């Protein structure tokens, strides 16, 4: 499925403050009215239909924007690394439920990794359980660990509440990440609008990453048995990806130093004159 | 062949529960999403809930939400819509309804609803179920000098809806109006029947108007006379 | 969320004719939008899905078109049965959203209504309470207008009116206004009149009763 990208995927190029004042910048971006993959889920039971549960891998080329929208917080981290083989370094960034945690390690990873949550029924509390993300741990250069916040365990599905943009790219050694969190009432697509994409943290990996793939999450129920066979809940949530390309744009600083609009001046005639 | 059926309604006071059940046949139920619709009378349409194939997805309208919950049976092709705390503004007819297609396909009509139940009543109100006072509304006379007489019967004060009302059994249909009822201020529901027939027929002709209060059991037959 | 628009709100038309209701949506929903016809108490019934796809049952009158975020369902040879109010639906995102409704009526030659007027029953005056009713029958167009008069004062939050749907046959209107009043004041008064005005009615028409005659 592909949905557009209409405007989404705008970050602060850099930390420099400007204000009332238009600057045009290369930089890697999604480009406006771009095509995004839409990838779904619904992990699916022994069963077979709609659902699907999708854990692809996907390229990093150029560096990858990364959209989720979840109910409950089925997707709880990506890997970035060329072979995930456990031959190199890589990076996992996972929420387990409790921290938000970083690692380069060489890790070993699963054919297939993923979260699952069980919910027992003499207690009304959903924990994490299963977790097959990585074997063991080779050398690690770096690691991070960050707050205590917990995230929605179960498979609830219904009108996507919240918004999370991540844009991924590695230049020069450094992991960039930068994020946004807004609220959000639909279920199907992006929502048409424009905001800007902050920048959380700078990695000094210095890793070559080639490839990378995102994790979700199981949300057993207490009335579930804890087994894998089929006493699991992926939940309703989905996410999107796109590419970013080397494009000019121009970006609008407020009076804030917030950045209210942008163009493309790749995408049309009439974009092409706004950069000139 | 193809039905759908609710079930449940009835009236119960405020914070009260409710559980409609919907059975379904002529169709793979197992493959289509369902809906509740709630009309509530004098109300546009407005859609209640829907479950997804596997029945774990569920969605719910903001006012419903907490209160109401929709189950499904696939095995069972029945749909429960499990009411809690019912709330004055939650009476309305709930109507169970099919998605067109199935909820696999991509192109997916599961929305458009296809098929519908007749619906179920679910009132919530602090009145107790009465049945109706049924009083004779008699015809003029020489109203006119040509001779068209109207007559009816006053069915006042019953609770809950719904009421029936009938001429001479089903004997006579033609002139015959049996209006809407109207919620009065008391709370309790009142209507009126009426039919017009020729002036000549009044003494000759036998007015009897029946009426029928399920809620109440109650049944009666009022015959109505110049006076 | 998206919200449906449904324009005309009501419309009155003849048999042959053709008539469109349009929808609009605040959002652009892409083709997700049906449309349904209701009857008074009886349940929806699709007419229409994808926009242009007629369901099973459906005869060829009613047809769907549509583009952007802008709807229109026709009627290309109005029928007496297609009596109704027709609502357009958008599938395209949740929550799932119904227009306004509009309602069709079929336009019919003008007709006045015969009055009636009905004095309280003895056995309901026990209760306490006292009901004049009213009757307006068989006219066209719907509008129509009561007034309540005891002992020739207007009356006012004493009423409530009721009207049935357009008949069968006829394609016309019947109307019941009931005028509740206490016992008590009920044997206040002499004169009950209801008086009556239509388009159909050249002259106002007034029935009226004296309590006790």
């Amino acid at each position: 499925a592909y949905t557009n990208s209409f405007t989404r995927g705008v970050y602060y190029p850099d930390k420099v403050f400007r204000s009332s004042v238009l600057h045009s910048t290369q930089d890697l971006f999604l480009p406006f009215f771009s095509n995004v993959t839409w990838f779904h889920a619904i992990h699916v039971s022994g069963t077979n239909g709609t659902k699907r549960f999708d854990n692809p891998v996907l390229p990093f080329n150029d560096g990858v924007y990364f959209a989720s929208t979840e109910k409950s917080n089925i997707i709880r981290g990506w890997i970035f690394g060329t072979t995930l083989d456990s031959k190199t370094q890589s990076l996992l960034i996972v929420n387990n439920a409790t921290n938000v945690v970083i690692k380069v390690c060489e890790f070993q990873f699963c054919n297939d990794p993923f979260l699952g949550v069980y919910y027992h029924k003499n207690n009304k509390s959903w924990m994490e359980s299963e977790f097959r993300v990585y074997s063991s741990a080779n050398n690690c250069t770096f690691e991070y660990v960050s707050q205590p916040f917990l995230m929605d365990l179960e498979g609830k599905q219904g009108n996507f509440k919240n918004l999370r943009e991540f844009v991924f790219k590695n230049i020069d050694g450094y992991f960039k990440i930068y994020s946004k969190h807004t609220p959000i009432n639909l279920v199907r697509d992006l929502p048409q609008g424009f905001s800007a994409l902050e920048p959380l943290v700078d990695l000094p990996i210095g890793i070559n990453i080639t490839r990378f793939q995102t994790l979700l999450a199981l949300h057993r129920s207490y009335l579930t048995p804890g087994d894998s066979s089929s006493g699991w809940t992926a939940g309703a949530a989905a996410y999107y990806v796109g590419y970013l390309q080397p494009r000019t744009f121009l970006l609008k600083y407020n009076e804030n130093g917030t950045i209210t609009d942008a163009v493309d001046c790749a995408l049309d005639p009439l974009s092409e004159t706004k950069c000139t | 062949e193809v039905q759908l059926v609710e079930s449940g309604g009835g009236l119960v006071q405020p914070g009260g529960s409710l559980r409609l059940s919907c059975a379904a046949s002529g169709f793979t139920f197992s493959s289509y999403w369902m809906s509740w619709v709630r009309q509530a009378p004098g109300k546009g349409l407005e859609w209640v809930a829907n479950i997804n194939q596997d029945g774990s997805e569920k969605y719910y309208v903001d006012s419903v939400k907490g209160r109401f919950t929709i189950s499904r049976d696939n095995a069972k092709n029945s749909l429960y819509l499990q009411v809690n705390s019912l709330r004055a503004e939650d009476t309305a007819v709930y109507y169970c309804a099919r998605d067109w297609d199935y909820d696999i396909l991509t192109g997916s009509w599961f929305g458009a609803f296809d098929i519908w139940g007749q619906g179920t009543t679910v009132t919530v109100s602090s009145a107790s179920t009465k049945g109706p006072s049924v009083f004779p509304l008699a015809p003029s006379s020489k109203s006119t000098s040509g001779g068209t007489a109207a007559l009816g019967c006053l069915v006042k004060d019953y609770f809950p809806e719904p009421v029936t009302v009938s001429w001479n059994s089903g004997a006579l249909t033609s002139g015959v109006h049996t209006f809407p009822a109207v919620l009065q201020s008391s709370g309790l529901y009142s209507l009126s029947s009426v039919v017009t027939v020729p002036s000549s027929s009044l003494g000759t002709q036998t007015y009897i108007c029946n009426v029928n209060h399920k809620p109440s059991n109650t049944k009666v037959d009022k015959r109505v006379e110049p006076k | 969320d998206i919200q449906m628009t449904q324009s005309p709100s009501s419309l009155s038309a003849s048999v042959g004719d053709r008539v469109t209701i349009t929808c609009r949506a605040s959002q652009g929903i892409r083709n997700d939008l049906g449309w349904y016809q209701q009857k008074p108490g009886k349940a929806p019934k699709r007419l229409i899905y994808a926009a242009s796809s007629l369901q099973s049952g459906v005869p060829s009158r009613f047809s769907g078109s549509g583009s952007g975020t802008e709807f229109t369902l026709t009627i290309s040879s109005l029928q007496p049965e297609d009596f109704a109010t027709y609502y357009c639906l958008q599938h395209n995102s949740y929550p799932l959203t119904f227009g306004g409704g509009t309602k069709v009526e079929i336009k019919r030659t003008v007709a006045a209504p015969s009055v009636f007027i009905f004095p309280p029953s003895d056995e309901q005056l026990k209760s306490g309470t006292a009901s004049v009713v009213c009757l307006l029958n068989n006219f066209y167009p719907r509008e129509a207008k009561v007034q309540w008069k005891v002992d020739n004062a207007l009356q006012s939050g004493n009423s409530q009116e009721s009207v049935t749907e357009q008949d069968s046959k006829d394609s016309t209107y019947s109307l019941s206004s009931t005028l509740t009043l206490s016992k008590a004041d009920y044997e206040k008064h002499k004169v009950y009149a209801c008086e009556v005005t239509h388009q159909g009615l050249s002259s106002p028409v007034t029935k009226s009763f004296n309590r006790g005659e």
